[PDB]
């Protein structure tokens, strides 16, 4: 008789690239301003 | 000001003075600018900077890593206990390691900050630039 | 080993606190705590509240301070100094609030016999 069908899987894609691209939202946004106090240009004051 | 000319020094960390170096090599820093390659085997090495007390009983094991560097070679004492002994005069600390190795350059404070060493380093370059340059 | 325990036999109470910060330099305001906590019983001195609190809070950030450099240390034994570079990004700022306070980076000398410098 008629049988429906379903297409899920173990295909774990709509929830695990998911979590790996995360790395593309923080690793690819720490491209800032270098921490980097450079010296003997530019020094640090100390308190 | 800024030289091409590379140093290849050899960190001897000892005791809280060797903390202070690690900040240095960090991000916060940048000794790159300046030239320093930093290797780790002192058979490749040709400036010891010994970053802590040296005790006695590490005394001849030093001298050893100094003999084993290639002749065009300098010394840094960073802080007081290699640079006198600092602030251990018992009967187990070595006062200064000018006492068994020729220093060229010493740098004060218990630790000298980030840029302390920095200014340090520069002082053994402002050396070596007109080293080479009188005779 | 420097004589650390024949150092304090010709010490003062109070001129010992800076030798407890070069014992474990990596937390100092930790060693100066217990150090201080203990001569602070044989001496039977009162700690005032704000001191109290100020002890707790940077003996807390010292710690933090010290497990990122177990953890920097720890990273860089197996390679990715990414993780060294970011465990230290953080003792930096750290630092900036102890050598603020303190006045110096590493070796603190925060406390006193009765409560903060
Ligand atoms: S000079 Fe000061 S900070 Fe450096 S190893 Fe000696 S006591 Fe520690």
């Amino acid at each position: 008789k008629l049988s429906r069908k379903d297409y899920l899987n173990i295909l774990e894609s709509i929830l695990f690239i998911d979590f790996l691209k995360g790395l593309s939202v923080t690793l690819k946004n720490l491209l800032r301003r270098p921490i980097t106090t450079e010296y003997p240009k530019e020094k640090l004051t100390p308190p | 000001w800024g030289r091409r000319n590379s140093l290849w020094p050899v960190t001897i960390g000892l005791a809280c003075c060797a903390i202070e170096m690690m900040h240095t090599a960090a991000s916060r820093f940048d000794l790159d600018r300046l030239g320093v390659i930093f290797r780790a085997s002192p058979r490749q090495a040709d400036v010891l900077i010994v970053a802590g007390t040296v005790v006695n009983k590490v005394a001849p094991m030093l001298k050893l890593i100094w003999d084993q560097m290639p002749d065009p070679k300098w010394c840094i004492s960073m802080g007081g206990c290699a640079s006198a002994g600092g602030p251990f005069p018992t009967y187990s600390t070595l006062q200064g390691v000018d006492r068994i190795i020729p220093v060229d350059v010493y740098i004060p404070g218990c630790p000298p900050t980030p840029q302390g060493l920095i200014y340090g380093i520069l002082q053994l370059q402002r050396k070596i630039k007109e080293q080479g340059i009188t005779k | 080993h420097r004589g650390m325990e024949k150092l304090a036999e010709n010490l003062h109470y109070f001129q010992f606190i800076p030798y407890t910060d070069r014992m474990d330099y990596i937390s100092a305001i930790c060693n100066e705590l217990a150090y201080v906590e203990t001569v602070e019983r044989l001496l039977g001195v009162e700690v005032p509240e704000k001191a109290r609190y100020i002890r707790t809070m940077f003996a807390e950030l010292q710690r933090i301070n010290s497990h990122l450099l177990w953890l920097g240390t720890g990273a860089l034994d197996l390679g990715a100094l990414t993780v060294f570079l970011y465990a230290f990004r953080e003792r930096e700022k750290i630092m900036d609030i102890i050598e603020g306070n303190a006045g110096y980076r590493l070796t603190s000398c925060f406390l006193r016999i009765g409560g903060v410098h």
